[PDB]
């Protein structure tokens, strides 16, 4: 339904830290529901049905 | 969730009998289904499914 | 349940080997057992006697 | 998920009807008007076994 | 449309002629399927002393 955040992920968990005012330029982006579901419409629509 | 009942037999079944475990059953849940599914998915090497095909 | 993935992967890599660029050879299977069996069925009285 | 198993497993530009597409094409003109044959031979096969 | 494209499809598989394949595959080799490996196996040293 929604409830949007971010998440920190470290897969060590330690060493340096970062310092207030820096900024993180390594990101990912969930893949959206719109491309998923053109995705699975295209893929069930190319199938031939009356060959199945 | 709801519980469905089915009745079968002929012996009545007094008050506070209890039914054995043999005759009841735990659904299926939503989230098991997709962890599942997801878990299995994600282990797949799709280049290899796509080549066999 | 039928999705597991090490049974899948297992399969698939198994069928490629198995199948690849062997059109060909199965090819040469199924006409040479057919003109062999045609020609043996040719003698089912025969083989019945 | 979701996605990648639609965009690996999908169609593609190269392969327009995709690897299930395909799959399901081939086999069905690959044994159509077989299946009585098919049958046939199973039967007997299983029978002279 | 997507739920139109999966009811075309539904409507294609009829469920009975799948039943009745999937029962016989499954009776096919339904506790042999290494006996069926290890007969090929068999067989592939066969026709190497044959051959």
């Amino acid at each position: 339904v929604g409830e949007q955040f971010i998440d920190l992920t470290s897969d060590s968990g330690g060493g340096a830290y970062f310092q207030p005012g820096d900024t993180i330029t390594k990101a990912t982006v969930p893949a959206e529901v719109g491309p998923a579901l053109d995705a699975a419409e295209k893929g069930l629509a190319v199938l031939p049905k009356e060959k199945i | 969730k709801n519980i469905e009942i089915e009745p079968r037999g002929s012996e009545t079944l007094k008050p506070r009998g209890v039914l054995p475990v043999g005759q009841t059953s735990a659904p299926y849940q939503i989230y098991d289904a997709f962890l599942d599914v997801t878990r299995n998915a994600a282990g797949w090497d799709t280049q290899a499914v796509r080549q066999s095909l | 349940r039928s999705l597991e993935p090490e049974k899948v992967n297992t399969i698939a890599t198994s069928l490629i080997t198995i199948f690849q660029g062997q059109g060909g050879t199965i090819n040469d299977i199924l006409d040479q057992t057919a003109q062999l069996t045609a020609s043996l069925a040719d003698r089912d009285q025969a083989i019945g006697e | 998920q979701v996605t990648r198993l639609l965009a690996d497993l999908g169609p593609t530009p190269e392969q327009p009807k995709g690897p299930f597409g395909d799959i399901i094409e081939s086999f069905a003109d690959g044994f159509a008007g077989k299946g009585e044959q098919l049958n046939r031979t199973l039967r007997g096969l299983s029978d002279a076994l | 449309t997507l739920f139109e494209t999966i009811t075309a499809i539904s409507e294609q598989v009829d469920p009975i002629k799948l039943n009745e394949t999937l029962t016989a595959a499954a009776q096919a080799l339904d506790g042999l399927g290494d006996k069926f490996g290890r007969s090929i196996v068999d067989g592939n040293a066969i026709l190497a002393d044959v051959n």
